[PDB]
């Protein structure tokens, strides 16, 4: 169904939000490892 | 009805993203400028133009990535993909700095599209086109800094590169080589920006602290209606407050808002005029009377002569890496340095 | 049911979600919950952070090389360390950490209880635990219990110092060591002397406290002061002069505490930046002044080894290259470190005579341990980048270092600052709300419209 | 004893269960009488395991 | 290092300090669930 | 005159579509890099391609009109 | 892996409480 | 009517052309002292030994400066953070050589400006306004405290406070970049977003309200005559304004609640400038801008420079030149 | 197959964005 409301917006927000935190976290990790780490 | 009118109707439909005739110029140019930037900062080097890593791929971060200017040997080549330098080779084009001209030129036409959009929408809705007028300041800035400036210099190499740290380097170069902080056109620019930020803050605060009680809620936002006839805050109370605090106050709301347009827009216009001089090296570098006195009198020292010593540091220390096409070699013994450091 | 059915919404409370906690002002049960649970978060942090520190701690390497701020606090109290601050036993660190972290479960339990399950308001439940912000007498009584609790906390520092092993003393004769304090300073001329001293250079107000006897004695006075004041407040009610001076409301009280905590945060910032007695440099790294002095010591030593007569060496400006006079004549180190001549530290004081740095002692008495400590401190100066690249801003990547003193000064300045902004925000709002115009100007009764024109 | 390594693993698991369980109980409309019984039981267990880990510490 | 008996727990000890931050974030999940009413 | 985003992004249809397409684009980007194709498309140096083994001078383009050839020569000089 | 798993478990817990209470019309 | 009561009534009177108030009783004399000393020093003060190396720097007009190069020069590095009031000097000649004016002016100024901030709270309360204009002013005030007091404290000297002059300001800024790489510090970056954003939103708001003024005037007169001070009705059509802006971007990025709009105009530049101030105030304790010097290395170990490395060369130029006679040892540690 | 301007607009940005973020995620594992 194209039916809106089927997945509550708060769950979408929480999960997308954690997705962002994870991706950004990986990018910070990368600042200390491999290329760009100074090491 | 003709195809032109049929196209016009469709272009001007009220949809979620207004398109307009203006959108035909704006959307592609703005998209290609923004995507040009994201593409070069993610994937593209500046090794052959600058001797620099400049993409996430090489290990740079959001602060150090850039799309860099082409090498100085390119001069002011348009550097078209199909032109005589890259000759239609996309990879070579990237390596030669062609994304810099890509982004500058599409970015310029995109700004033209945006301001035309501002005009087109204002005409359709029936408001006066002051927003477009105000937009002339960003346009004067872009044009003087990214086009006129390098056009008066040796090549695009000396335009700002599109990047966070790269722009910082541009600031510091202007200090060391142009003494740009000494320029009164820059100083008017500073006044318009800081005075604009001041106006933005003080007005926003003033309205929020002279609001009429129009609801029972402790959070006061809900007590406003887009259609209400009445001012939401007291101009009379605001005027009395500032008259007594500061000595003067606005009394006329139209003047107040026109002044908010005037200040930052005028400031940006003035800074653009100074950069147009800097395109020619027509700097406010020196005060002659100061230098004649200082040359004859080794005890005479002001903050103005202190800053020139810092500038001399900047040029000598930064020039060999910043201007690799010059092949500078400055033996250690010629570098200006104070004691110990 | 309805989404608006509870009192936890804008429609019932008059506060938007982003001002959600203001709904609690007159809900003493849920408010007690919020507080207890918050206190749990503070305790949890102290516990979890200590254990993280310990899991990461290489005990023979200096603490200040390892991004530690909690282990240095525990070490300063005498736990886990011996002469020169050497770590002799990590177990007391483990204990402090575990016990905080266990205690946090209990505060958290109680806070969640009061916040979501227990009675919303305490007044129906109990006249002792219930309160009205406007009940001045009840306000001073709770203040008084807390004063007594704080007084006790201060006596616990005294107990540790006097009866339970002592404190780490960087000034201890023959080298830094844990020492039992048997003779705390009680003379009020000394103790309150500190409070009346200027906060400017060479004076430094209370930040200048420089021996454990003064620190311990000061906590005896604070302890008693606070317990007496607690009793005072339980047995009295505010005088008329005070009733007329203040605003009497929960938000007003919050604002007073905000201004006080701001002030304390700025004070803490100065304490950790300048004080090397209750913040031992063995644990926190040298202070800015200390490391600058140490550089001058370092080159004084090196050049003197090469044959330099450091007392008579004229530098380029005419002032001594190594040694010069302060503006009141004391012999001090030269170069830019002339600003830091009020610096005092145990590696340096043996070179000091009545007139300041003593040329005979510098020529004859510098020990290899002084040399090593001046070198260590000079190469651990509290300069470093946000990403923890140690050294000046133009230094290349290589050394992972930001001094704990910098972490702790910058954090507390940022906190003290926002707390002053909080104070202004809540003090102004509490005034507006008590007078009845926090929601805006009455269109029907606009006060300026009743005032004469200014001109 | 290194059963320690499990008494601790007990307390850790129990802990994760209380952390989800207690606030869900407290705000759940239905079986509060049962929920309340189990929370006393979790709490007593937890306090127990902490004393156990505590004492056993000094053996492992 | 932690006393060696506790070593198995190192990876958990490393994540603990961040938990207080997850509480602030939790306030927002919650508020989104009661529709920021 | 069109559906609100919050109706779209809370719908099963949306998530069914996008649980395929989002991971697919993400993975295609990942492989654009992990297969090294990103280097070749953009002419960016790999970590072992900034310098030939001994040299310490940068391959700076110095000639506008044979810039294409110069870069080619620099690339051949990487033994 | 051990670190990322503790993290994912601990992180899931908060949202789990909200999700559970939401599901059973609890006192959110 | 007690005399004290009459005095208190006059002090707190809402009818004084300029409000006095209790904050005003401190603000007035301290600002007048700062201003008068500033003006006399700027015109006539002799050279000042700022770096404590007996190398006096001329700040005043009569001693060879113009408006751009003149300054009241910071007190001597030999002073450090010591309190140096006139009466601690043997003579006015000594006080002048050592930079006494600078202490006198900055301390009265900071006290006076702090009282300016309280005075804005105070008058708001007298007039029955909401209380937070003073909160907005805390942003530039915080920034003044950062450069005149907090920086001196962290570095150990008022010789390192910002000079009171146009070129001396630029000097301060360049030295600061060399010593803290402030450009690469996120709080200064937030500052920039705050002031460029403030100026953008100032222009935008001004242009949008100007665009939507209701016709009340003819062509031969200024539109400003279409608004009368204290009129009840709004003077522009907020609905036309929003109809324009919502289409310029898209409907939902436009503010239709004028209270929300004005709150955002307040908050953006104020928050960005609180961060600017905190940048200077935490760089005071040498937690500095990001350092990516040699962060990018090739397969062999060769440094591959980025724009950060070029910034670092410009910084080195500033560092090795500043205060060219003041440093005897290899590290500039304050 | 019926598209809107908005749909086109959202996807010209959203589609490259995800692709780029995968690319950048991969780069975090490159070693010199
Ligand atoms: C109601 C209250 C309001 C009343 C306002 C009016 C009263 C004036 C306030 C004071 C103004 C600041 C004076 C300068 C502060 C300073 O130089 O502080 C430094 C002093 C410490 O001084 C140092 O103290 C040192 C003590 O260390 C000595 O002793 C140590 C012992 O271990 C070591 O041995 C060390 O090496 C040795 O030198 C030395 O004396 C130094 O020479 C000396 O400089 O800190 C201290 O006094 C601690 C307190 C200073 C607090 C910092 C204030 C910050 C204000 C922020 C404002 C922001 C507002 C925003 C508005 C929007
Ligand atoms: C309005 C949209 C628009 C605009 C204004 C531009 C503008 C530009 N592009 Mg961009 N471009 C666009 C969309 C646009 N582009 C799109 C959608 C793509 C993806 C395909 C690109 C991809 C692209 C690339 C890859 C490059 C450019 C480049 C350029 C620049 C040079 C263009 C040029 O020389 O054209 C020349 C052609 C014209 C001006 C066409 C004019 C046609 C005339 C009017 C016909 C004459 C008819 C006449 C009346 C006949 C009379 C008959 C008579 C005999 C009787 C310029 C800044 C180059 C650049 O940026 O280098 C740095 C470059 O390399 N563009
Ligand atoms: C320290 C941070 C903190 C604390 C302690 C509180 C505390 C509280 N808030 Mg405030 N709040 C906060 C931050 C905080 N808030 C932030 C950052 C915001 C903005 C997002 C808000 C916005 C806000 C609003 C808008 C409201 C509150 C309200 C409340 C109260 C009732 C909450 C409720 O009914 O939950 C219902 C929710 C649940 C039952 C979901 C689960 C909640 C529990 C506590 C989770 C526990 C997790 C933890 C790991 C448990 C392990 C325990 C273990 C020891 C056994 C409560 C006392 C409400 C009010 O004032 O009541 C009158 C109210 O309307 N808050
Ligand atoms: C007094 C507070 C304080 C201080 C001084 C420190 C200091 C330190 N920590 Mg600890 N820590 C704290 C609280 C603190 N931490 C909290 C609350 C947590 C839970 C997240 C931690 C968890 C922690 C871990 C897990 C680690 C440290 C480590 C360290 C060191 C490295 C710091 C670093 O690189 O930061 C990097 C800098 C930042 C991330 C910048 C923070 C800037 C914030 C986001 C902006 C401030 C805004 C302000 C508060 C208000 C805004 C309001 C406005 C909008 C109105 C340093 C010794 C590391 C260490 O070396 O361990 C041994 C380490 O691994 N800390
Ligand atoms: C400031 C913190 C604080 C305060 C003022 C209160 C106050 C209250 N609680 Mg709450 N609570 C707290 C924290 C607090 N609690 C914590 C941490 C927990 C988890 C253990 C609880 C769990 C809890 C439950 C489960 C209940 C209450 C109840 C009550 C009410 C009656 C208590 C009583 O009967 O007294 C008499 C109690 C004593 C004489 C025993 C006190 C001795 C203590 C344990 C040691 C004292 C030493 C010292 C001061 C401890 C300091 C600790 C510090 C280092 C952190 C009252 C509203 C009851 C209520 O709400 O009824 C509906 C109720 O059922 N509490
Ligand atoms: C958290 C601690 C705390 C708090 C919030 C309060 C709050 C209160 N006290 Mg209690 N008090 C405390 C601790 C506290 N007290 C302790 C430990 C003691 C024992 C000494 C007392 C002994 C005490 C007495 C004897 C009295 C109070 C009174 C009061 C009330 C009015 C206070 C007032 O006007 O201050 C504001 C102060 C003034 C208006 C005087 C001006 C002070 C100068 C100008 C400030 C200079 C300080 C400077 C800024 C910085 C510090 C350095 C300095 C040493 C140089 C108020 C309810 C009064 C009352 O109503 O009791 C029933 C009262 O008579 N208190
Ligand atoms: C609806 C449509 C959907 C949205 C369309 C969005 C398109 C607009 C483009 C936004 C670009 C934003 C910058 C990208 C940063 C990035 O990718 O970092 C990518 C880098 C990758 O990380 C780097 O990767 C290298 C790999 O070799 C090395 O490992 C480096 O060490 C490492 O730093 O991440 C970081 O630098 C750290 C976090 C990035 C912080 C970004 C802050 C942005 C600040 C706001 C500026 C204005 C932009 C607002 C955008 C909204
Ligand atoms: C150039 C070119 C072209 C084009 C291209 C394009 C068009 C592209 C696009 C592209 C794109 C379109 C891309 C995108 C990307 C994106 C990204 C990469 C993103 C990122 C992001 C992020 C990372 C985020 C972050 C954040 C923020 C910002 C804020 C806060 C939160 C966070 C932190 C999360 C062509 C072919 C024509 C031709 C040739 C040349
Ligand atoms: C109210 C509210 C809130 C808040 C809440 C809170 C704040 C709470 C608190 C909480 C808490 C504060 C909790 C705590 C917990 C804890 C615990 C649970 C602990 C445990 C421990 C353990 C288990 C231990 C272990 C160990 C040992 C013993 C040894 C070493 C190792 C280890 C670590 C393993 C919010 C915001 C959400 C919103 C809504 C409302
Ligand atoms: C422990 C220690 C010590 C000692 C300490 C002490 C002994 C302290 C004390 C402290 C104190 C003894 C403090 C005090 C404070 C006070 C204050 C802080 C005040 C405040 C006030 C106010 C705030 C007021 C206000 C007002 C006015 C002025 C007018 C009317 C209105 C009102 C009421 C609002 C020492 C250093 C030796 C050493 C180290 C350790
Ligand atoms: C000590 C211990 C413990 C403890 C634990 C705990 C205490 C926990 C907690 C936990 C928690 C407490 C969690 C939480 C989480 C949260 C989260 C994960 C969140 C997120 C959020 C977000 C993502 C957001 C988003 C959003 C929204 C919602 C709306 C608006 C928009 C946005 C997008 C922003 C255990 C048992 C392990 C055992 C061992 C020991
Ligand atoms: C983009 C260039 C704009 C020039 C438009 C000229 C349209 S031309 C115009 O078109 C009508 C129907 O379309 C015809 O009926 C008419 O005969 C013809 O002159
Ligand atoms: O005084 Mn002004 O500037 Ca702060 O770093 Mn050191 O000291 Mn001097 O040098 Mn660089
Ligand atoms: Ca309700
Ligand atoms: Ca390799
Ligand atoms: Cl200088
Ligand atoms: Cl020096
Ligand atoms: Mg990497």
């Amino acid at each position: 169904m194209s039916e809106g409301g089927r997945i509550p917006l708060w769950i979408v927000a929480t999960v997308a939000g954690m997705g962002v935190i994870v991706i950004v976290g990986l990018f910070f990790y990368g600042a200390y490892a491999g290329l760009g780490s100074s090491l | 009805r003709g195809w032109f009118d049929i196209l016009d109707d469709w272009l001007k439909r009220d949809r979620f993203v207004f398109v307009g005739w203006s959108g035909i110029l704006l959307f592609p140019c703005a998209y290609l400028a923004l995507g040009g930037w994201l593409t070069g900062t993610t994937f593209v080097t500046s090794w052959y133009t600058h001797g620099l890593a400049s993409s996430y791929l090489e290990g740079c971060n959001f602060l150090t990535v850039a799309v860099s200017t082409p090498a100085n040997s390119m001069g002011h080549s348009l550097l078209l993909l199909w032109g005589p330098e890259a000759q239609g080779d996309f990879t070579r084009w990237c390596q030669l700095g062609g994304l810099w001209t890509f982004i500058a030129l599409h970015g310029a036409f995109g700004l033209i599209g945006f301001m035309l959009r501002q005009f087109e929408i204002a005409r359709l809705v029936g408001v006066r086109p002051y927003n477009a007028i105000a937009f002339s300041a960003p346009i004067a800035v872009f044009v003087s800094v990214f086009l006129i400036y390098p056009l008066g210099q040796s090549s695009w190499f000396f335009a700002p590169s599109f990047g966070v740290a790269a722009i910082f380097r541009f600031l510091l170069f202007f200090q060391g080589f142009h003494n740009w902080t000494l320029n009164p056109f820059h100083m008017m620019g500073v006044a318009g920006v800081l005075g604009g930020a001041l106006l933005c803050a003080i007005h926003g605060a003033t309205v929020e602290n002279t609001l009429f009680q129009d609801g029972e809620g402790a959070s006061t936002f809900r007590a406003f209606n887009p259609t209400q006839a009445e001012e939401t805050y007291s101009m009379v109370t605001a005027n009395r407050f500032w008259s007594q605090i500061f000595g003067i106050a606005f009394s006329n709301k139209r003047w107040l808002h026109f002044f908010m347009l005037f200040v930052p827009v005028t400031g940006l216009w003035m800074s653009a005029i100074g950069v147009v001089g800097l395109a020619l090296n027509l700097r406010s570098y020196d005060f002659i009377s100061q230098e004649i006195r200082a040359a004859e009198d080794p005890e005479f020292e002001t903050f103005y002569t202190k800053n020139l010593l810092l500038n001399e540091g900047i040029r000598a220390w930064m020039a060999p890496q910043d201007q690799p096409h010059e092949n500078f070699v400055f033996p250690e013994e010629v570098l200006p340095r104070g004691n110990a450091l | 049911n309805s989404i608006f059915a509870t009192n936890r919404d804008q429609e019932s409370s008059g506060f938007a979600w982003w001002a959600g906690n203001a709904r609690l002002i007159n809900l003493s049960g849920k408010l007690l919950g919020a507080h207890v649970a918050h206190a749990g978060l503070i305790v949890f942090w102290a516990g979890a952070m200590t254990l993280f520190e310990l899991a990461h701690f290489i005990p023979e390497k200096p603490m200040y090389e390892q991004g530690l701020i909690l282990i240095p606090h525990i070490a300063t109290l005498g736990w886990g360390v011996g002469p020169g601050g050497e770590v002799v036993d990590t177990f007391p660190f483990f204990v402090v950490g575990v016990v905080h972290l266990i205690s946090s479960a209990v505060l958290g339990f109680g806070g969640v209880y009061h916040a979501i399950r227990g009675p919303e308001t305490l007044e129906e439940y109990s006249s002792f635990f219930g309160y009205d912000w406007k009940d001045k007498n009840k306000m001073t009584t709770i203040l008084g219990f807390h004063l007594i609790v704080l007084g006790i906390g201060a006596l616990l520092l005294v107990a540790k110092a006097m009866f339970f092993g002592g404190l780490y003393d960087t000034w201890a004769p023959g080298g830094g060591d844990v020492r039992v304090i048997t003779n705390p300073t009680l003379d009020p001329r000394v103790i309150f002397g500190y409070l009346l001293k200027s906060p400017f250079g060479g004076e430094g107000w209370i930040v200048s406290v420089n021996n454990l006897e003064d620190v311990v004695g000061g906590h005896i006075w604070i302890g008693l002061i606070c317990i007496a004041g607690g009793i005072w407040h339980i047995l009295t009610t505010p005088f008329g002069w005070a009733r007329r001076a203040f605003i009497w409301s929960g938000e007003a009280y919050l604002s007073y505490s905000l201004g006080a905590l701001s002030m304390m945060g700025f004070i803490a910032t100065c304490f950790v930046w300048f004080n090397n007695t209750v913040y031992p440099s063995e644990f926190y790294g040298p202070t800015g002044p200390e490391a600058s002095q140490a550089q001058a010591m370092t080159f004084l030593i090196r050049d003197q080894k090469l044959g330099a007569n450091v007392g008579s060496a004229q530098g380029p400006t005419g002032l001594g290259k190594y040694l010069m006079r302060s503006p009141t004549g004391e012999i001090i180190f030269g170069g830019e470190t002339m600003r830091f001549w009020d610096f005092r530290g145990p590696w340096l004081e043996p070179l000091r005579g009545p007139n300041g740095l003593d040329l005979n002692k510098i020529k004859n008495d510098i020990q290899p341990w002084q040399e090593r400590r001046a070198a260590e401190y000079m190469t651990h100066a509290p300069l470093g980048s946000l990403n923890s690249v140690g050294g000046v801003a133009t230094e290349i990547n290589s050394v992972n270092f930001v001094s704990p003193r910098s972490w702790l000064a910058t954090s507390h300045f940022v906190l003290a600052f926002f707390f002053l902004v909080g104070h202004l925000w809540h003090a102004g709002r509490a005034r507006a709300a008590a007078a009845g115009f926090e929601k805006g100007i009455d269109r029907e009764s606009e006060p300026v419209l009743s005032m004469p024109s200014l001109d | 004893t290194i059963l320690f390594q499990l008494a601790l693993a007990a307390l850790v698991i129990l802990s994760f269960v209380m952390v989800i369980g207690v606030p869900v109980a407290y705000a759940s409309p239905q079986d509060w009488d049962r929920s309340k019984q189990l929370i006393f039981l979790g709490s007593g267990l937890w306090i127990a395991l902490v004393l156990v880990v505590g004492v056993l510490n000094f053996f492992v | 290092k932690l006393p060696e008996a506790y070593a198995i727990f190192d990876p958990l000890v490393d994540v603990l300090p961040v938990i207080p931050v997850l509480f602030l974030a939790l306030a927002f999940v919650w508020q989104a669930a009661v529709g920021f009413r | 005159g069109e559906r609100p985003f919050s109706d779209i992004i809370t719908s099963v249809r949306y998530w069914v579509i996008h649980s395929i397409t989002i991971p697919a684009l993400f993975i295609a980007g990942w492989l654009f890099v992990s297969t090294g194709l990103a280097y070749d498309v953009f002419g960016t140096p790999r970590p072992d391609s900034y310098y030939a083994q001994e040299q310490r001078s940068i391959p700076l383009v110095t000639d506008r009109f044979e810039a294409k050839q110069q870069v080619e020569t620099f690339l051949e000089q990487l033994k | 892996i051990a670190q990322l798993t503790m993290i994912a478990m601990i992180g899931i817990a908060g949202p789990m409480i909200i999700f559970l209470l939401a599901v059973r019309r609890g006192n959110l | 009517a007690n005399l004290w009561e009459r005095f208190c009534n006059w002090v707190t009177s809402t009818d004084n052309r300029l409000y006095v108030g209790w904050f005003g009783v401190i603000m007035i004399p301290t600002l007048l002292a700062a201003t008068i000393c500033f003006v006399i020093a700027f015109i006539a003060a002799p050279p000042v030994d700022i770096d404590g190396i007996r190398e006096p720097v001329s700040g005043s007009l009569l001693y060879g400066n113009n408006i751009i190069t003149g300054a009241v020069v910071p007190s001597s590095n030999a002073i450090g953070l010591h309190f140096y009031p006139i009466w601690e000097a043997a003579s006015l000649d000594e006080w002048l050589y050592n930079g006494g004016p600078y202490q006198l002016i900055i301390f009265h100024f900071l006290l006076g400006a702090s009282c300016y901030m309280g005075r804005q709270w105070e008058l708001s309360y007298r007039l029955g306004m909401r209380p937070w204009i003073c909160v907005a002013y805390s942003a530039p005030l915080a920034s003044a405290f950062a450069v005149f007091l907090i920086y001196p404290i962290g570095q150990g000297s008022f010789s390192d406070g910002m000079p009171l002059g146009i070129s001396g300001t630029f000097n301060f800024m360049i030295v600061f970049q060399a010593e803290h790489n402030i450009l690469m510090h996120p709080f200064h970056q937030l500052g920039v977003a705050g002031v460029f954003g403030g100026a953008l939103f100032c222009a935008m708001h001004g242009s949008l309200v100007t665009s939507s003024l209701i016709r009340e005037t003819t062509e031969t007169e200024s539109a400003n005559y279409g608004y009368k001070f204290g009129q009840e009705e709004e003077t522009y059509n907020i609905v036309a304004a929003h109809g324009y802006f919502g289409r310029l971007i898209f409907q939902y990025a436009s503010f239709n609640n004028s209270r929300s709009l004005h709150f955002f105009l307040a908050a953006w530049p104020v928050v960005g400038v609180w961060f600017a101030a905190l940048g200077i105030s935490t760089m005071a304790f040498n937690l500095n801008g990001f350092n990516f010097n040699h962060s990018v290395i090739d397969a062999k170990g060769n440094v591959i420079n980025t724009w950060a490395d070029i910034i670092n060369r410009a910084n080195l130029g500033m560092e090795v030149m500043h205060e060219r006679n003041a440093h005897n040892f290899p590290l500039d540690l304050a | 197959p019926i598209f809107t301007v908005r749909w086109v607009a959202v996807h010209t940005l959203a589609v490259p964005t995800i692709f780029f973020l995968g690319a950048i995620a991969a780069m975090q594992f490159i070693q010199r």
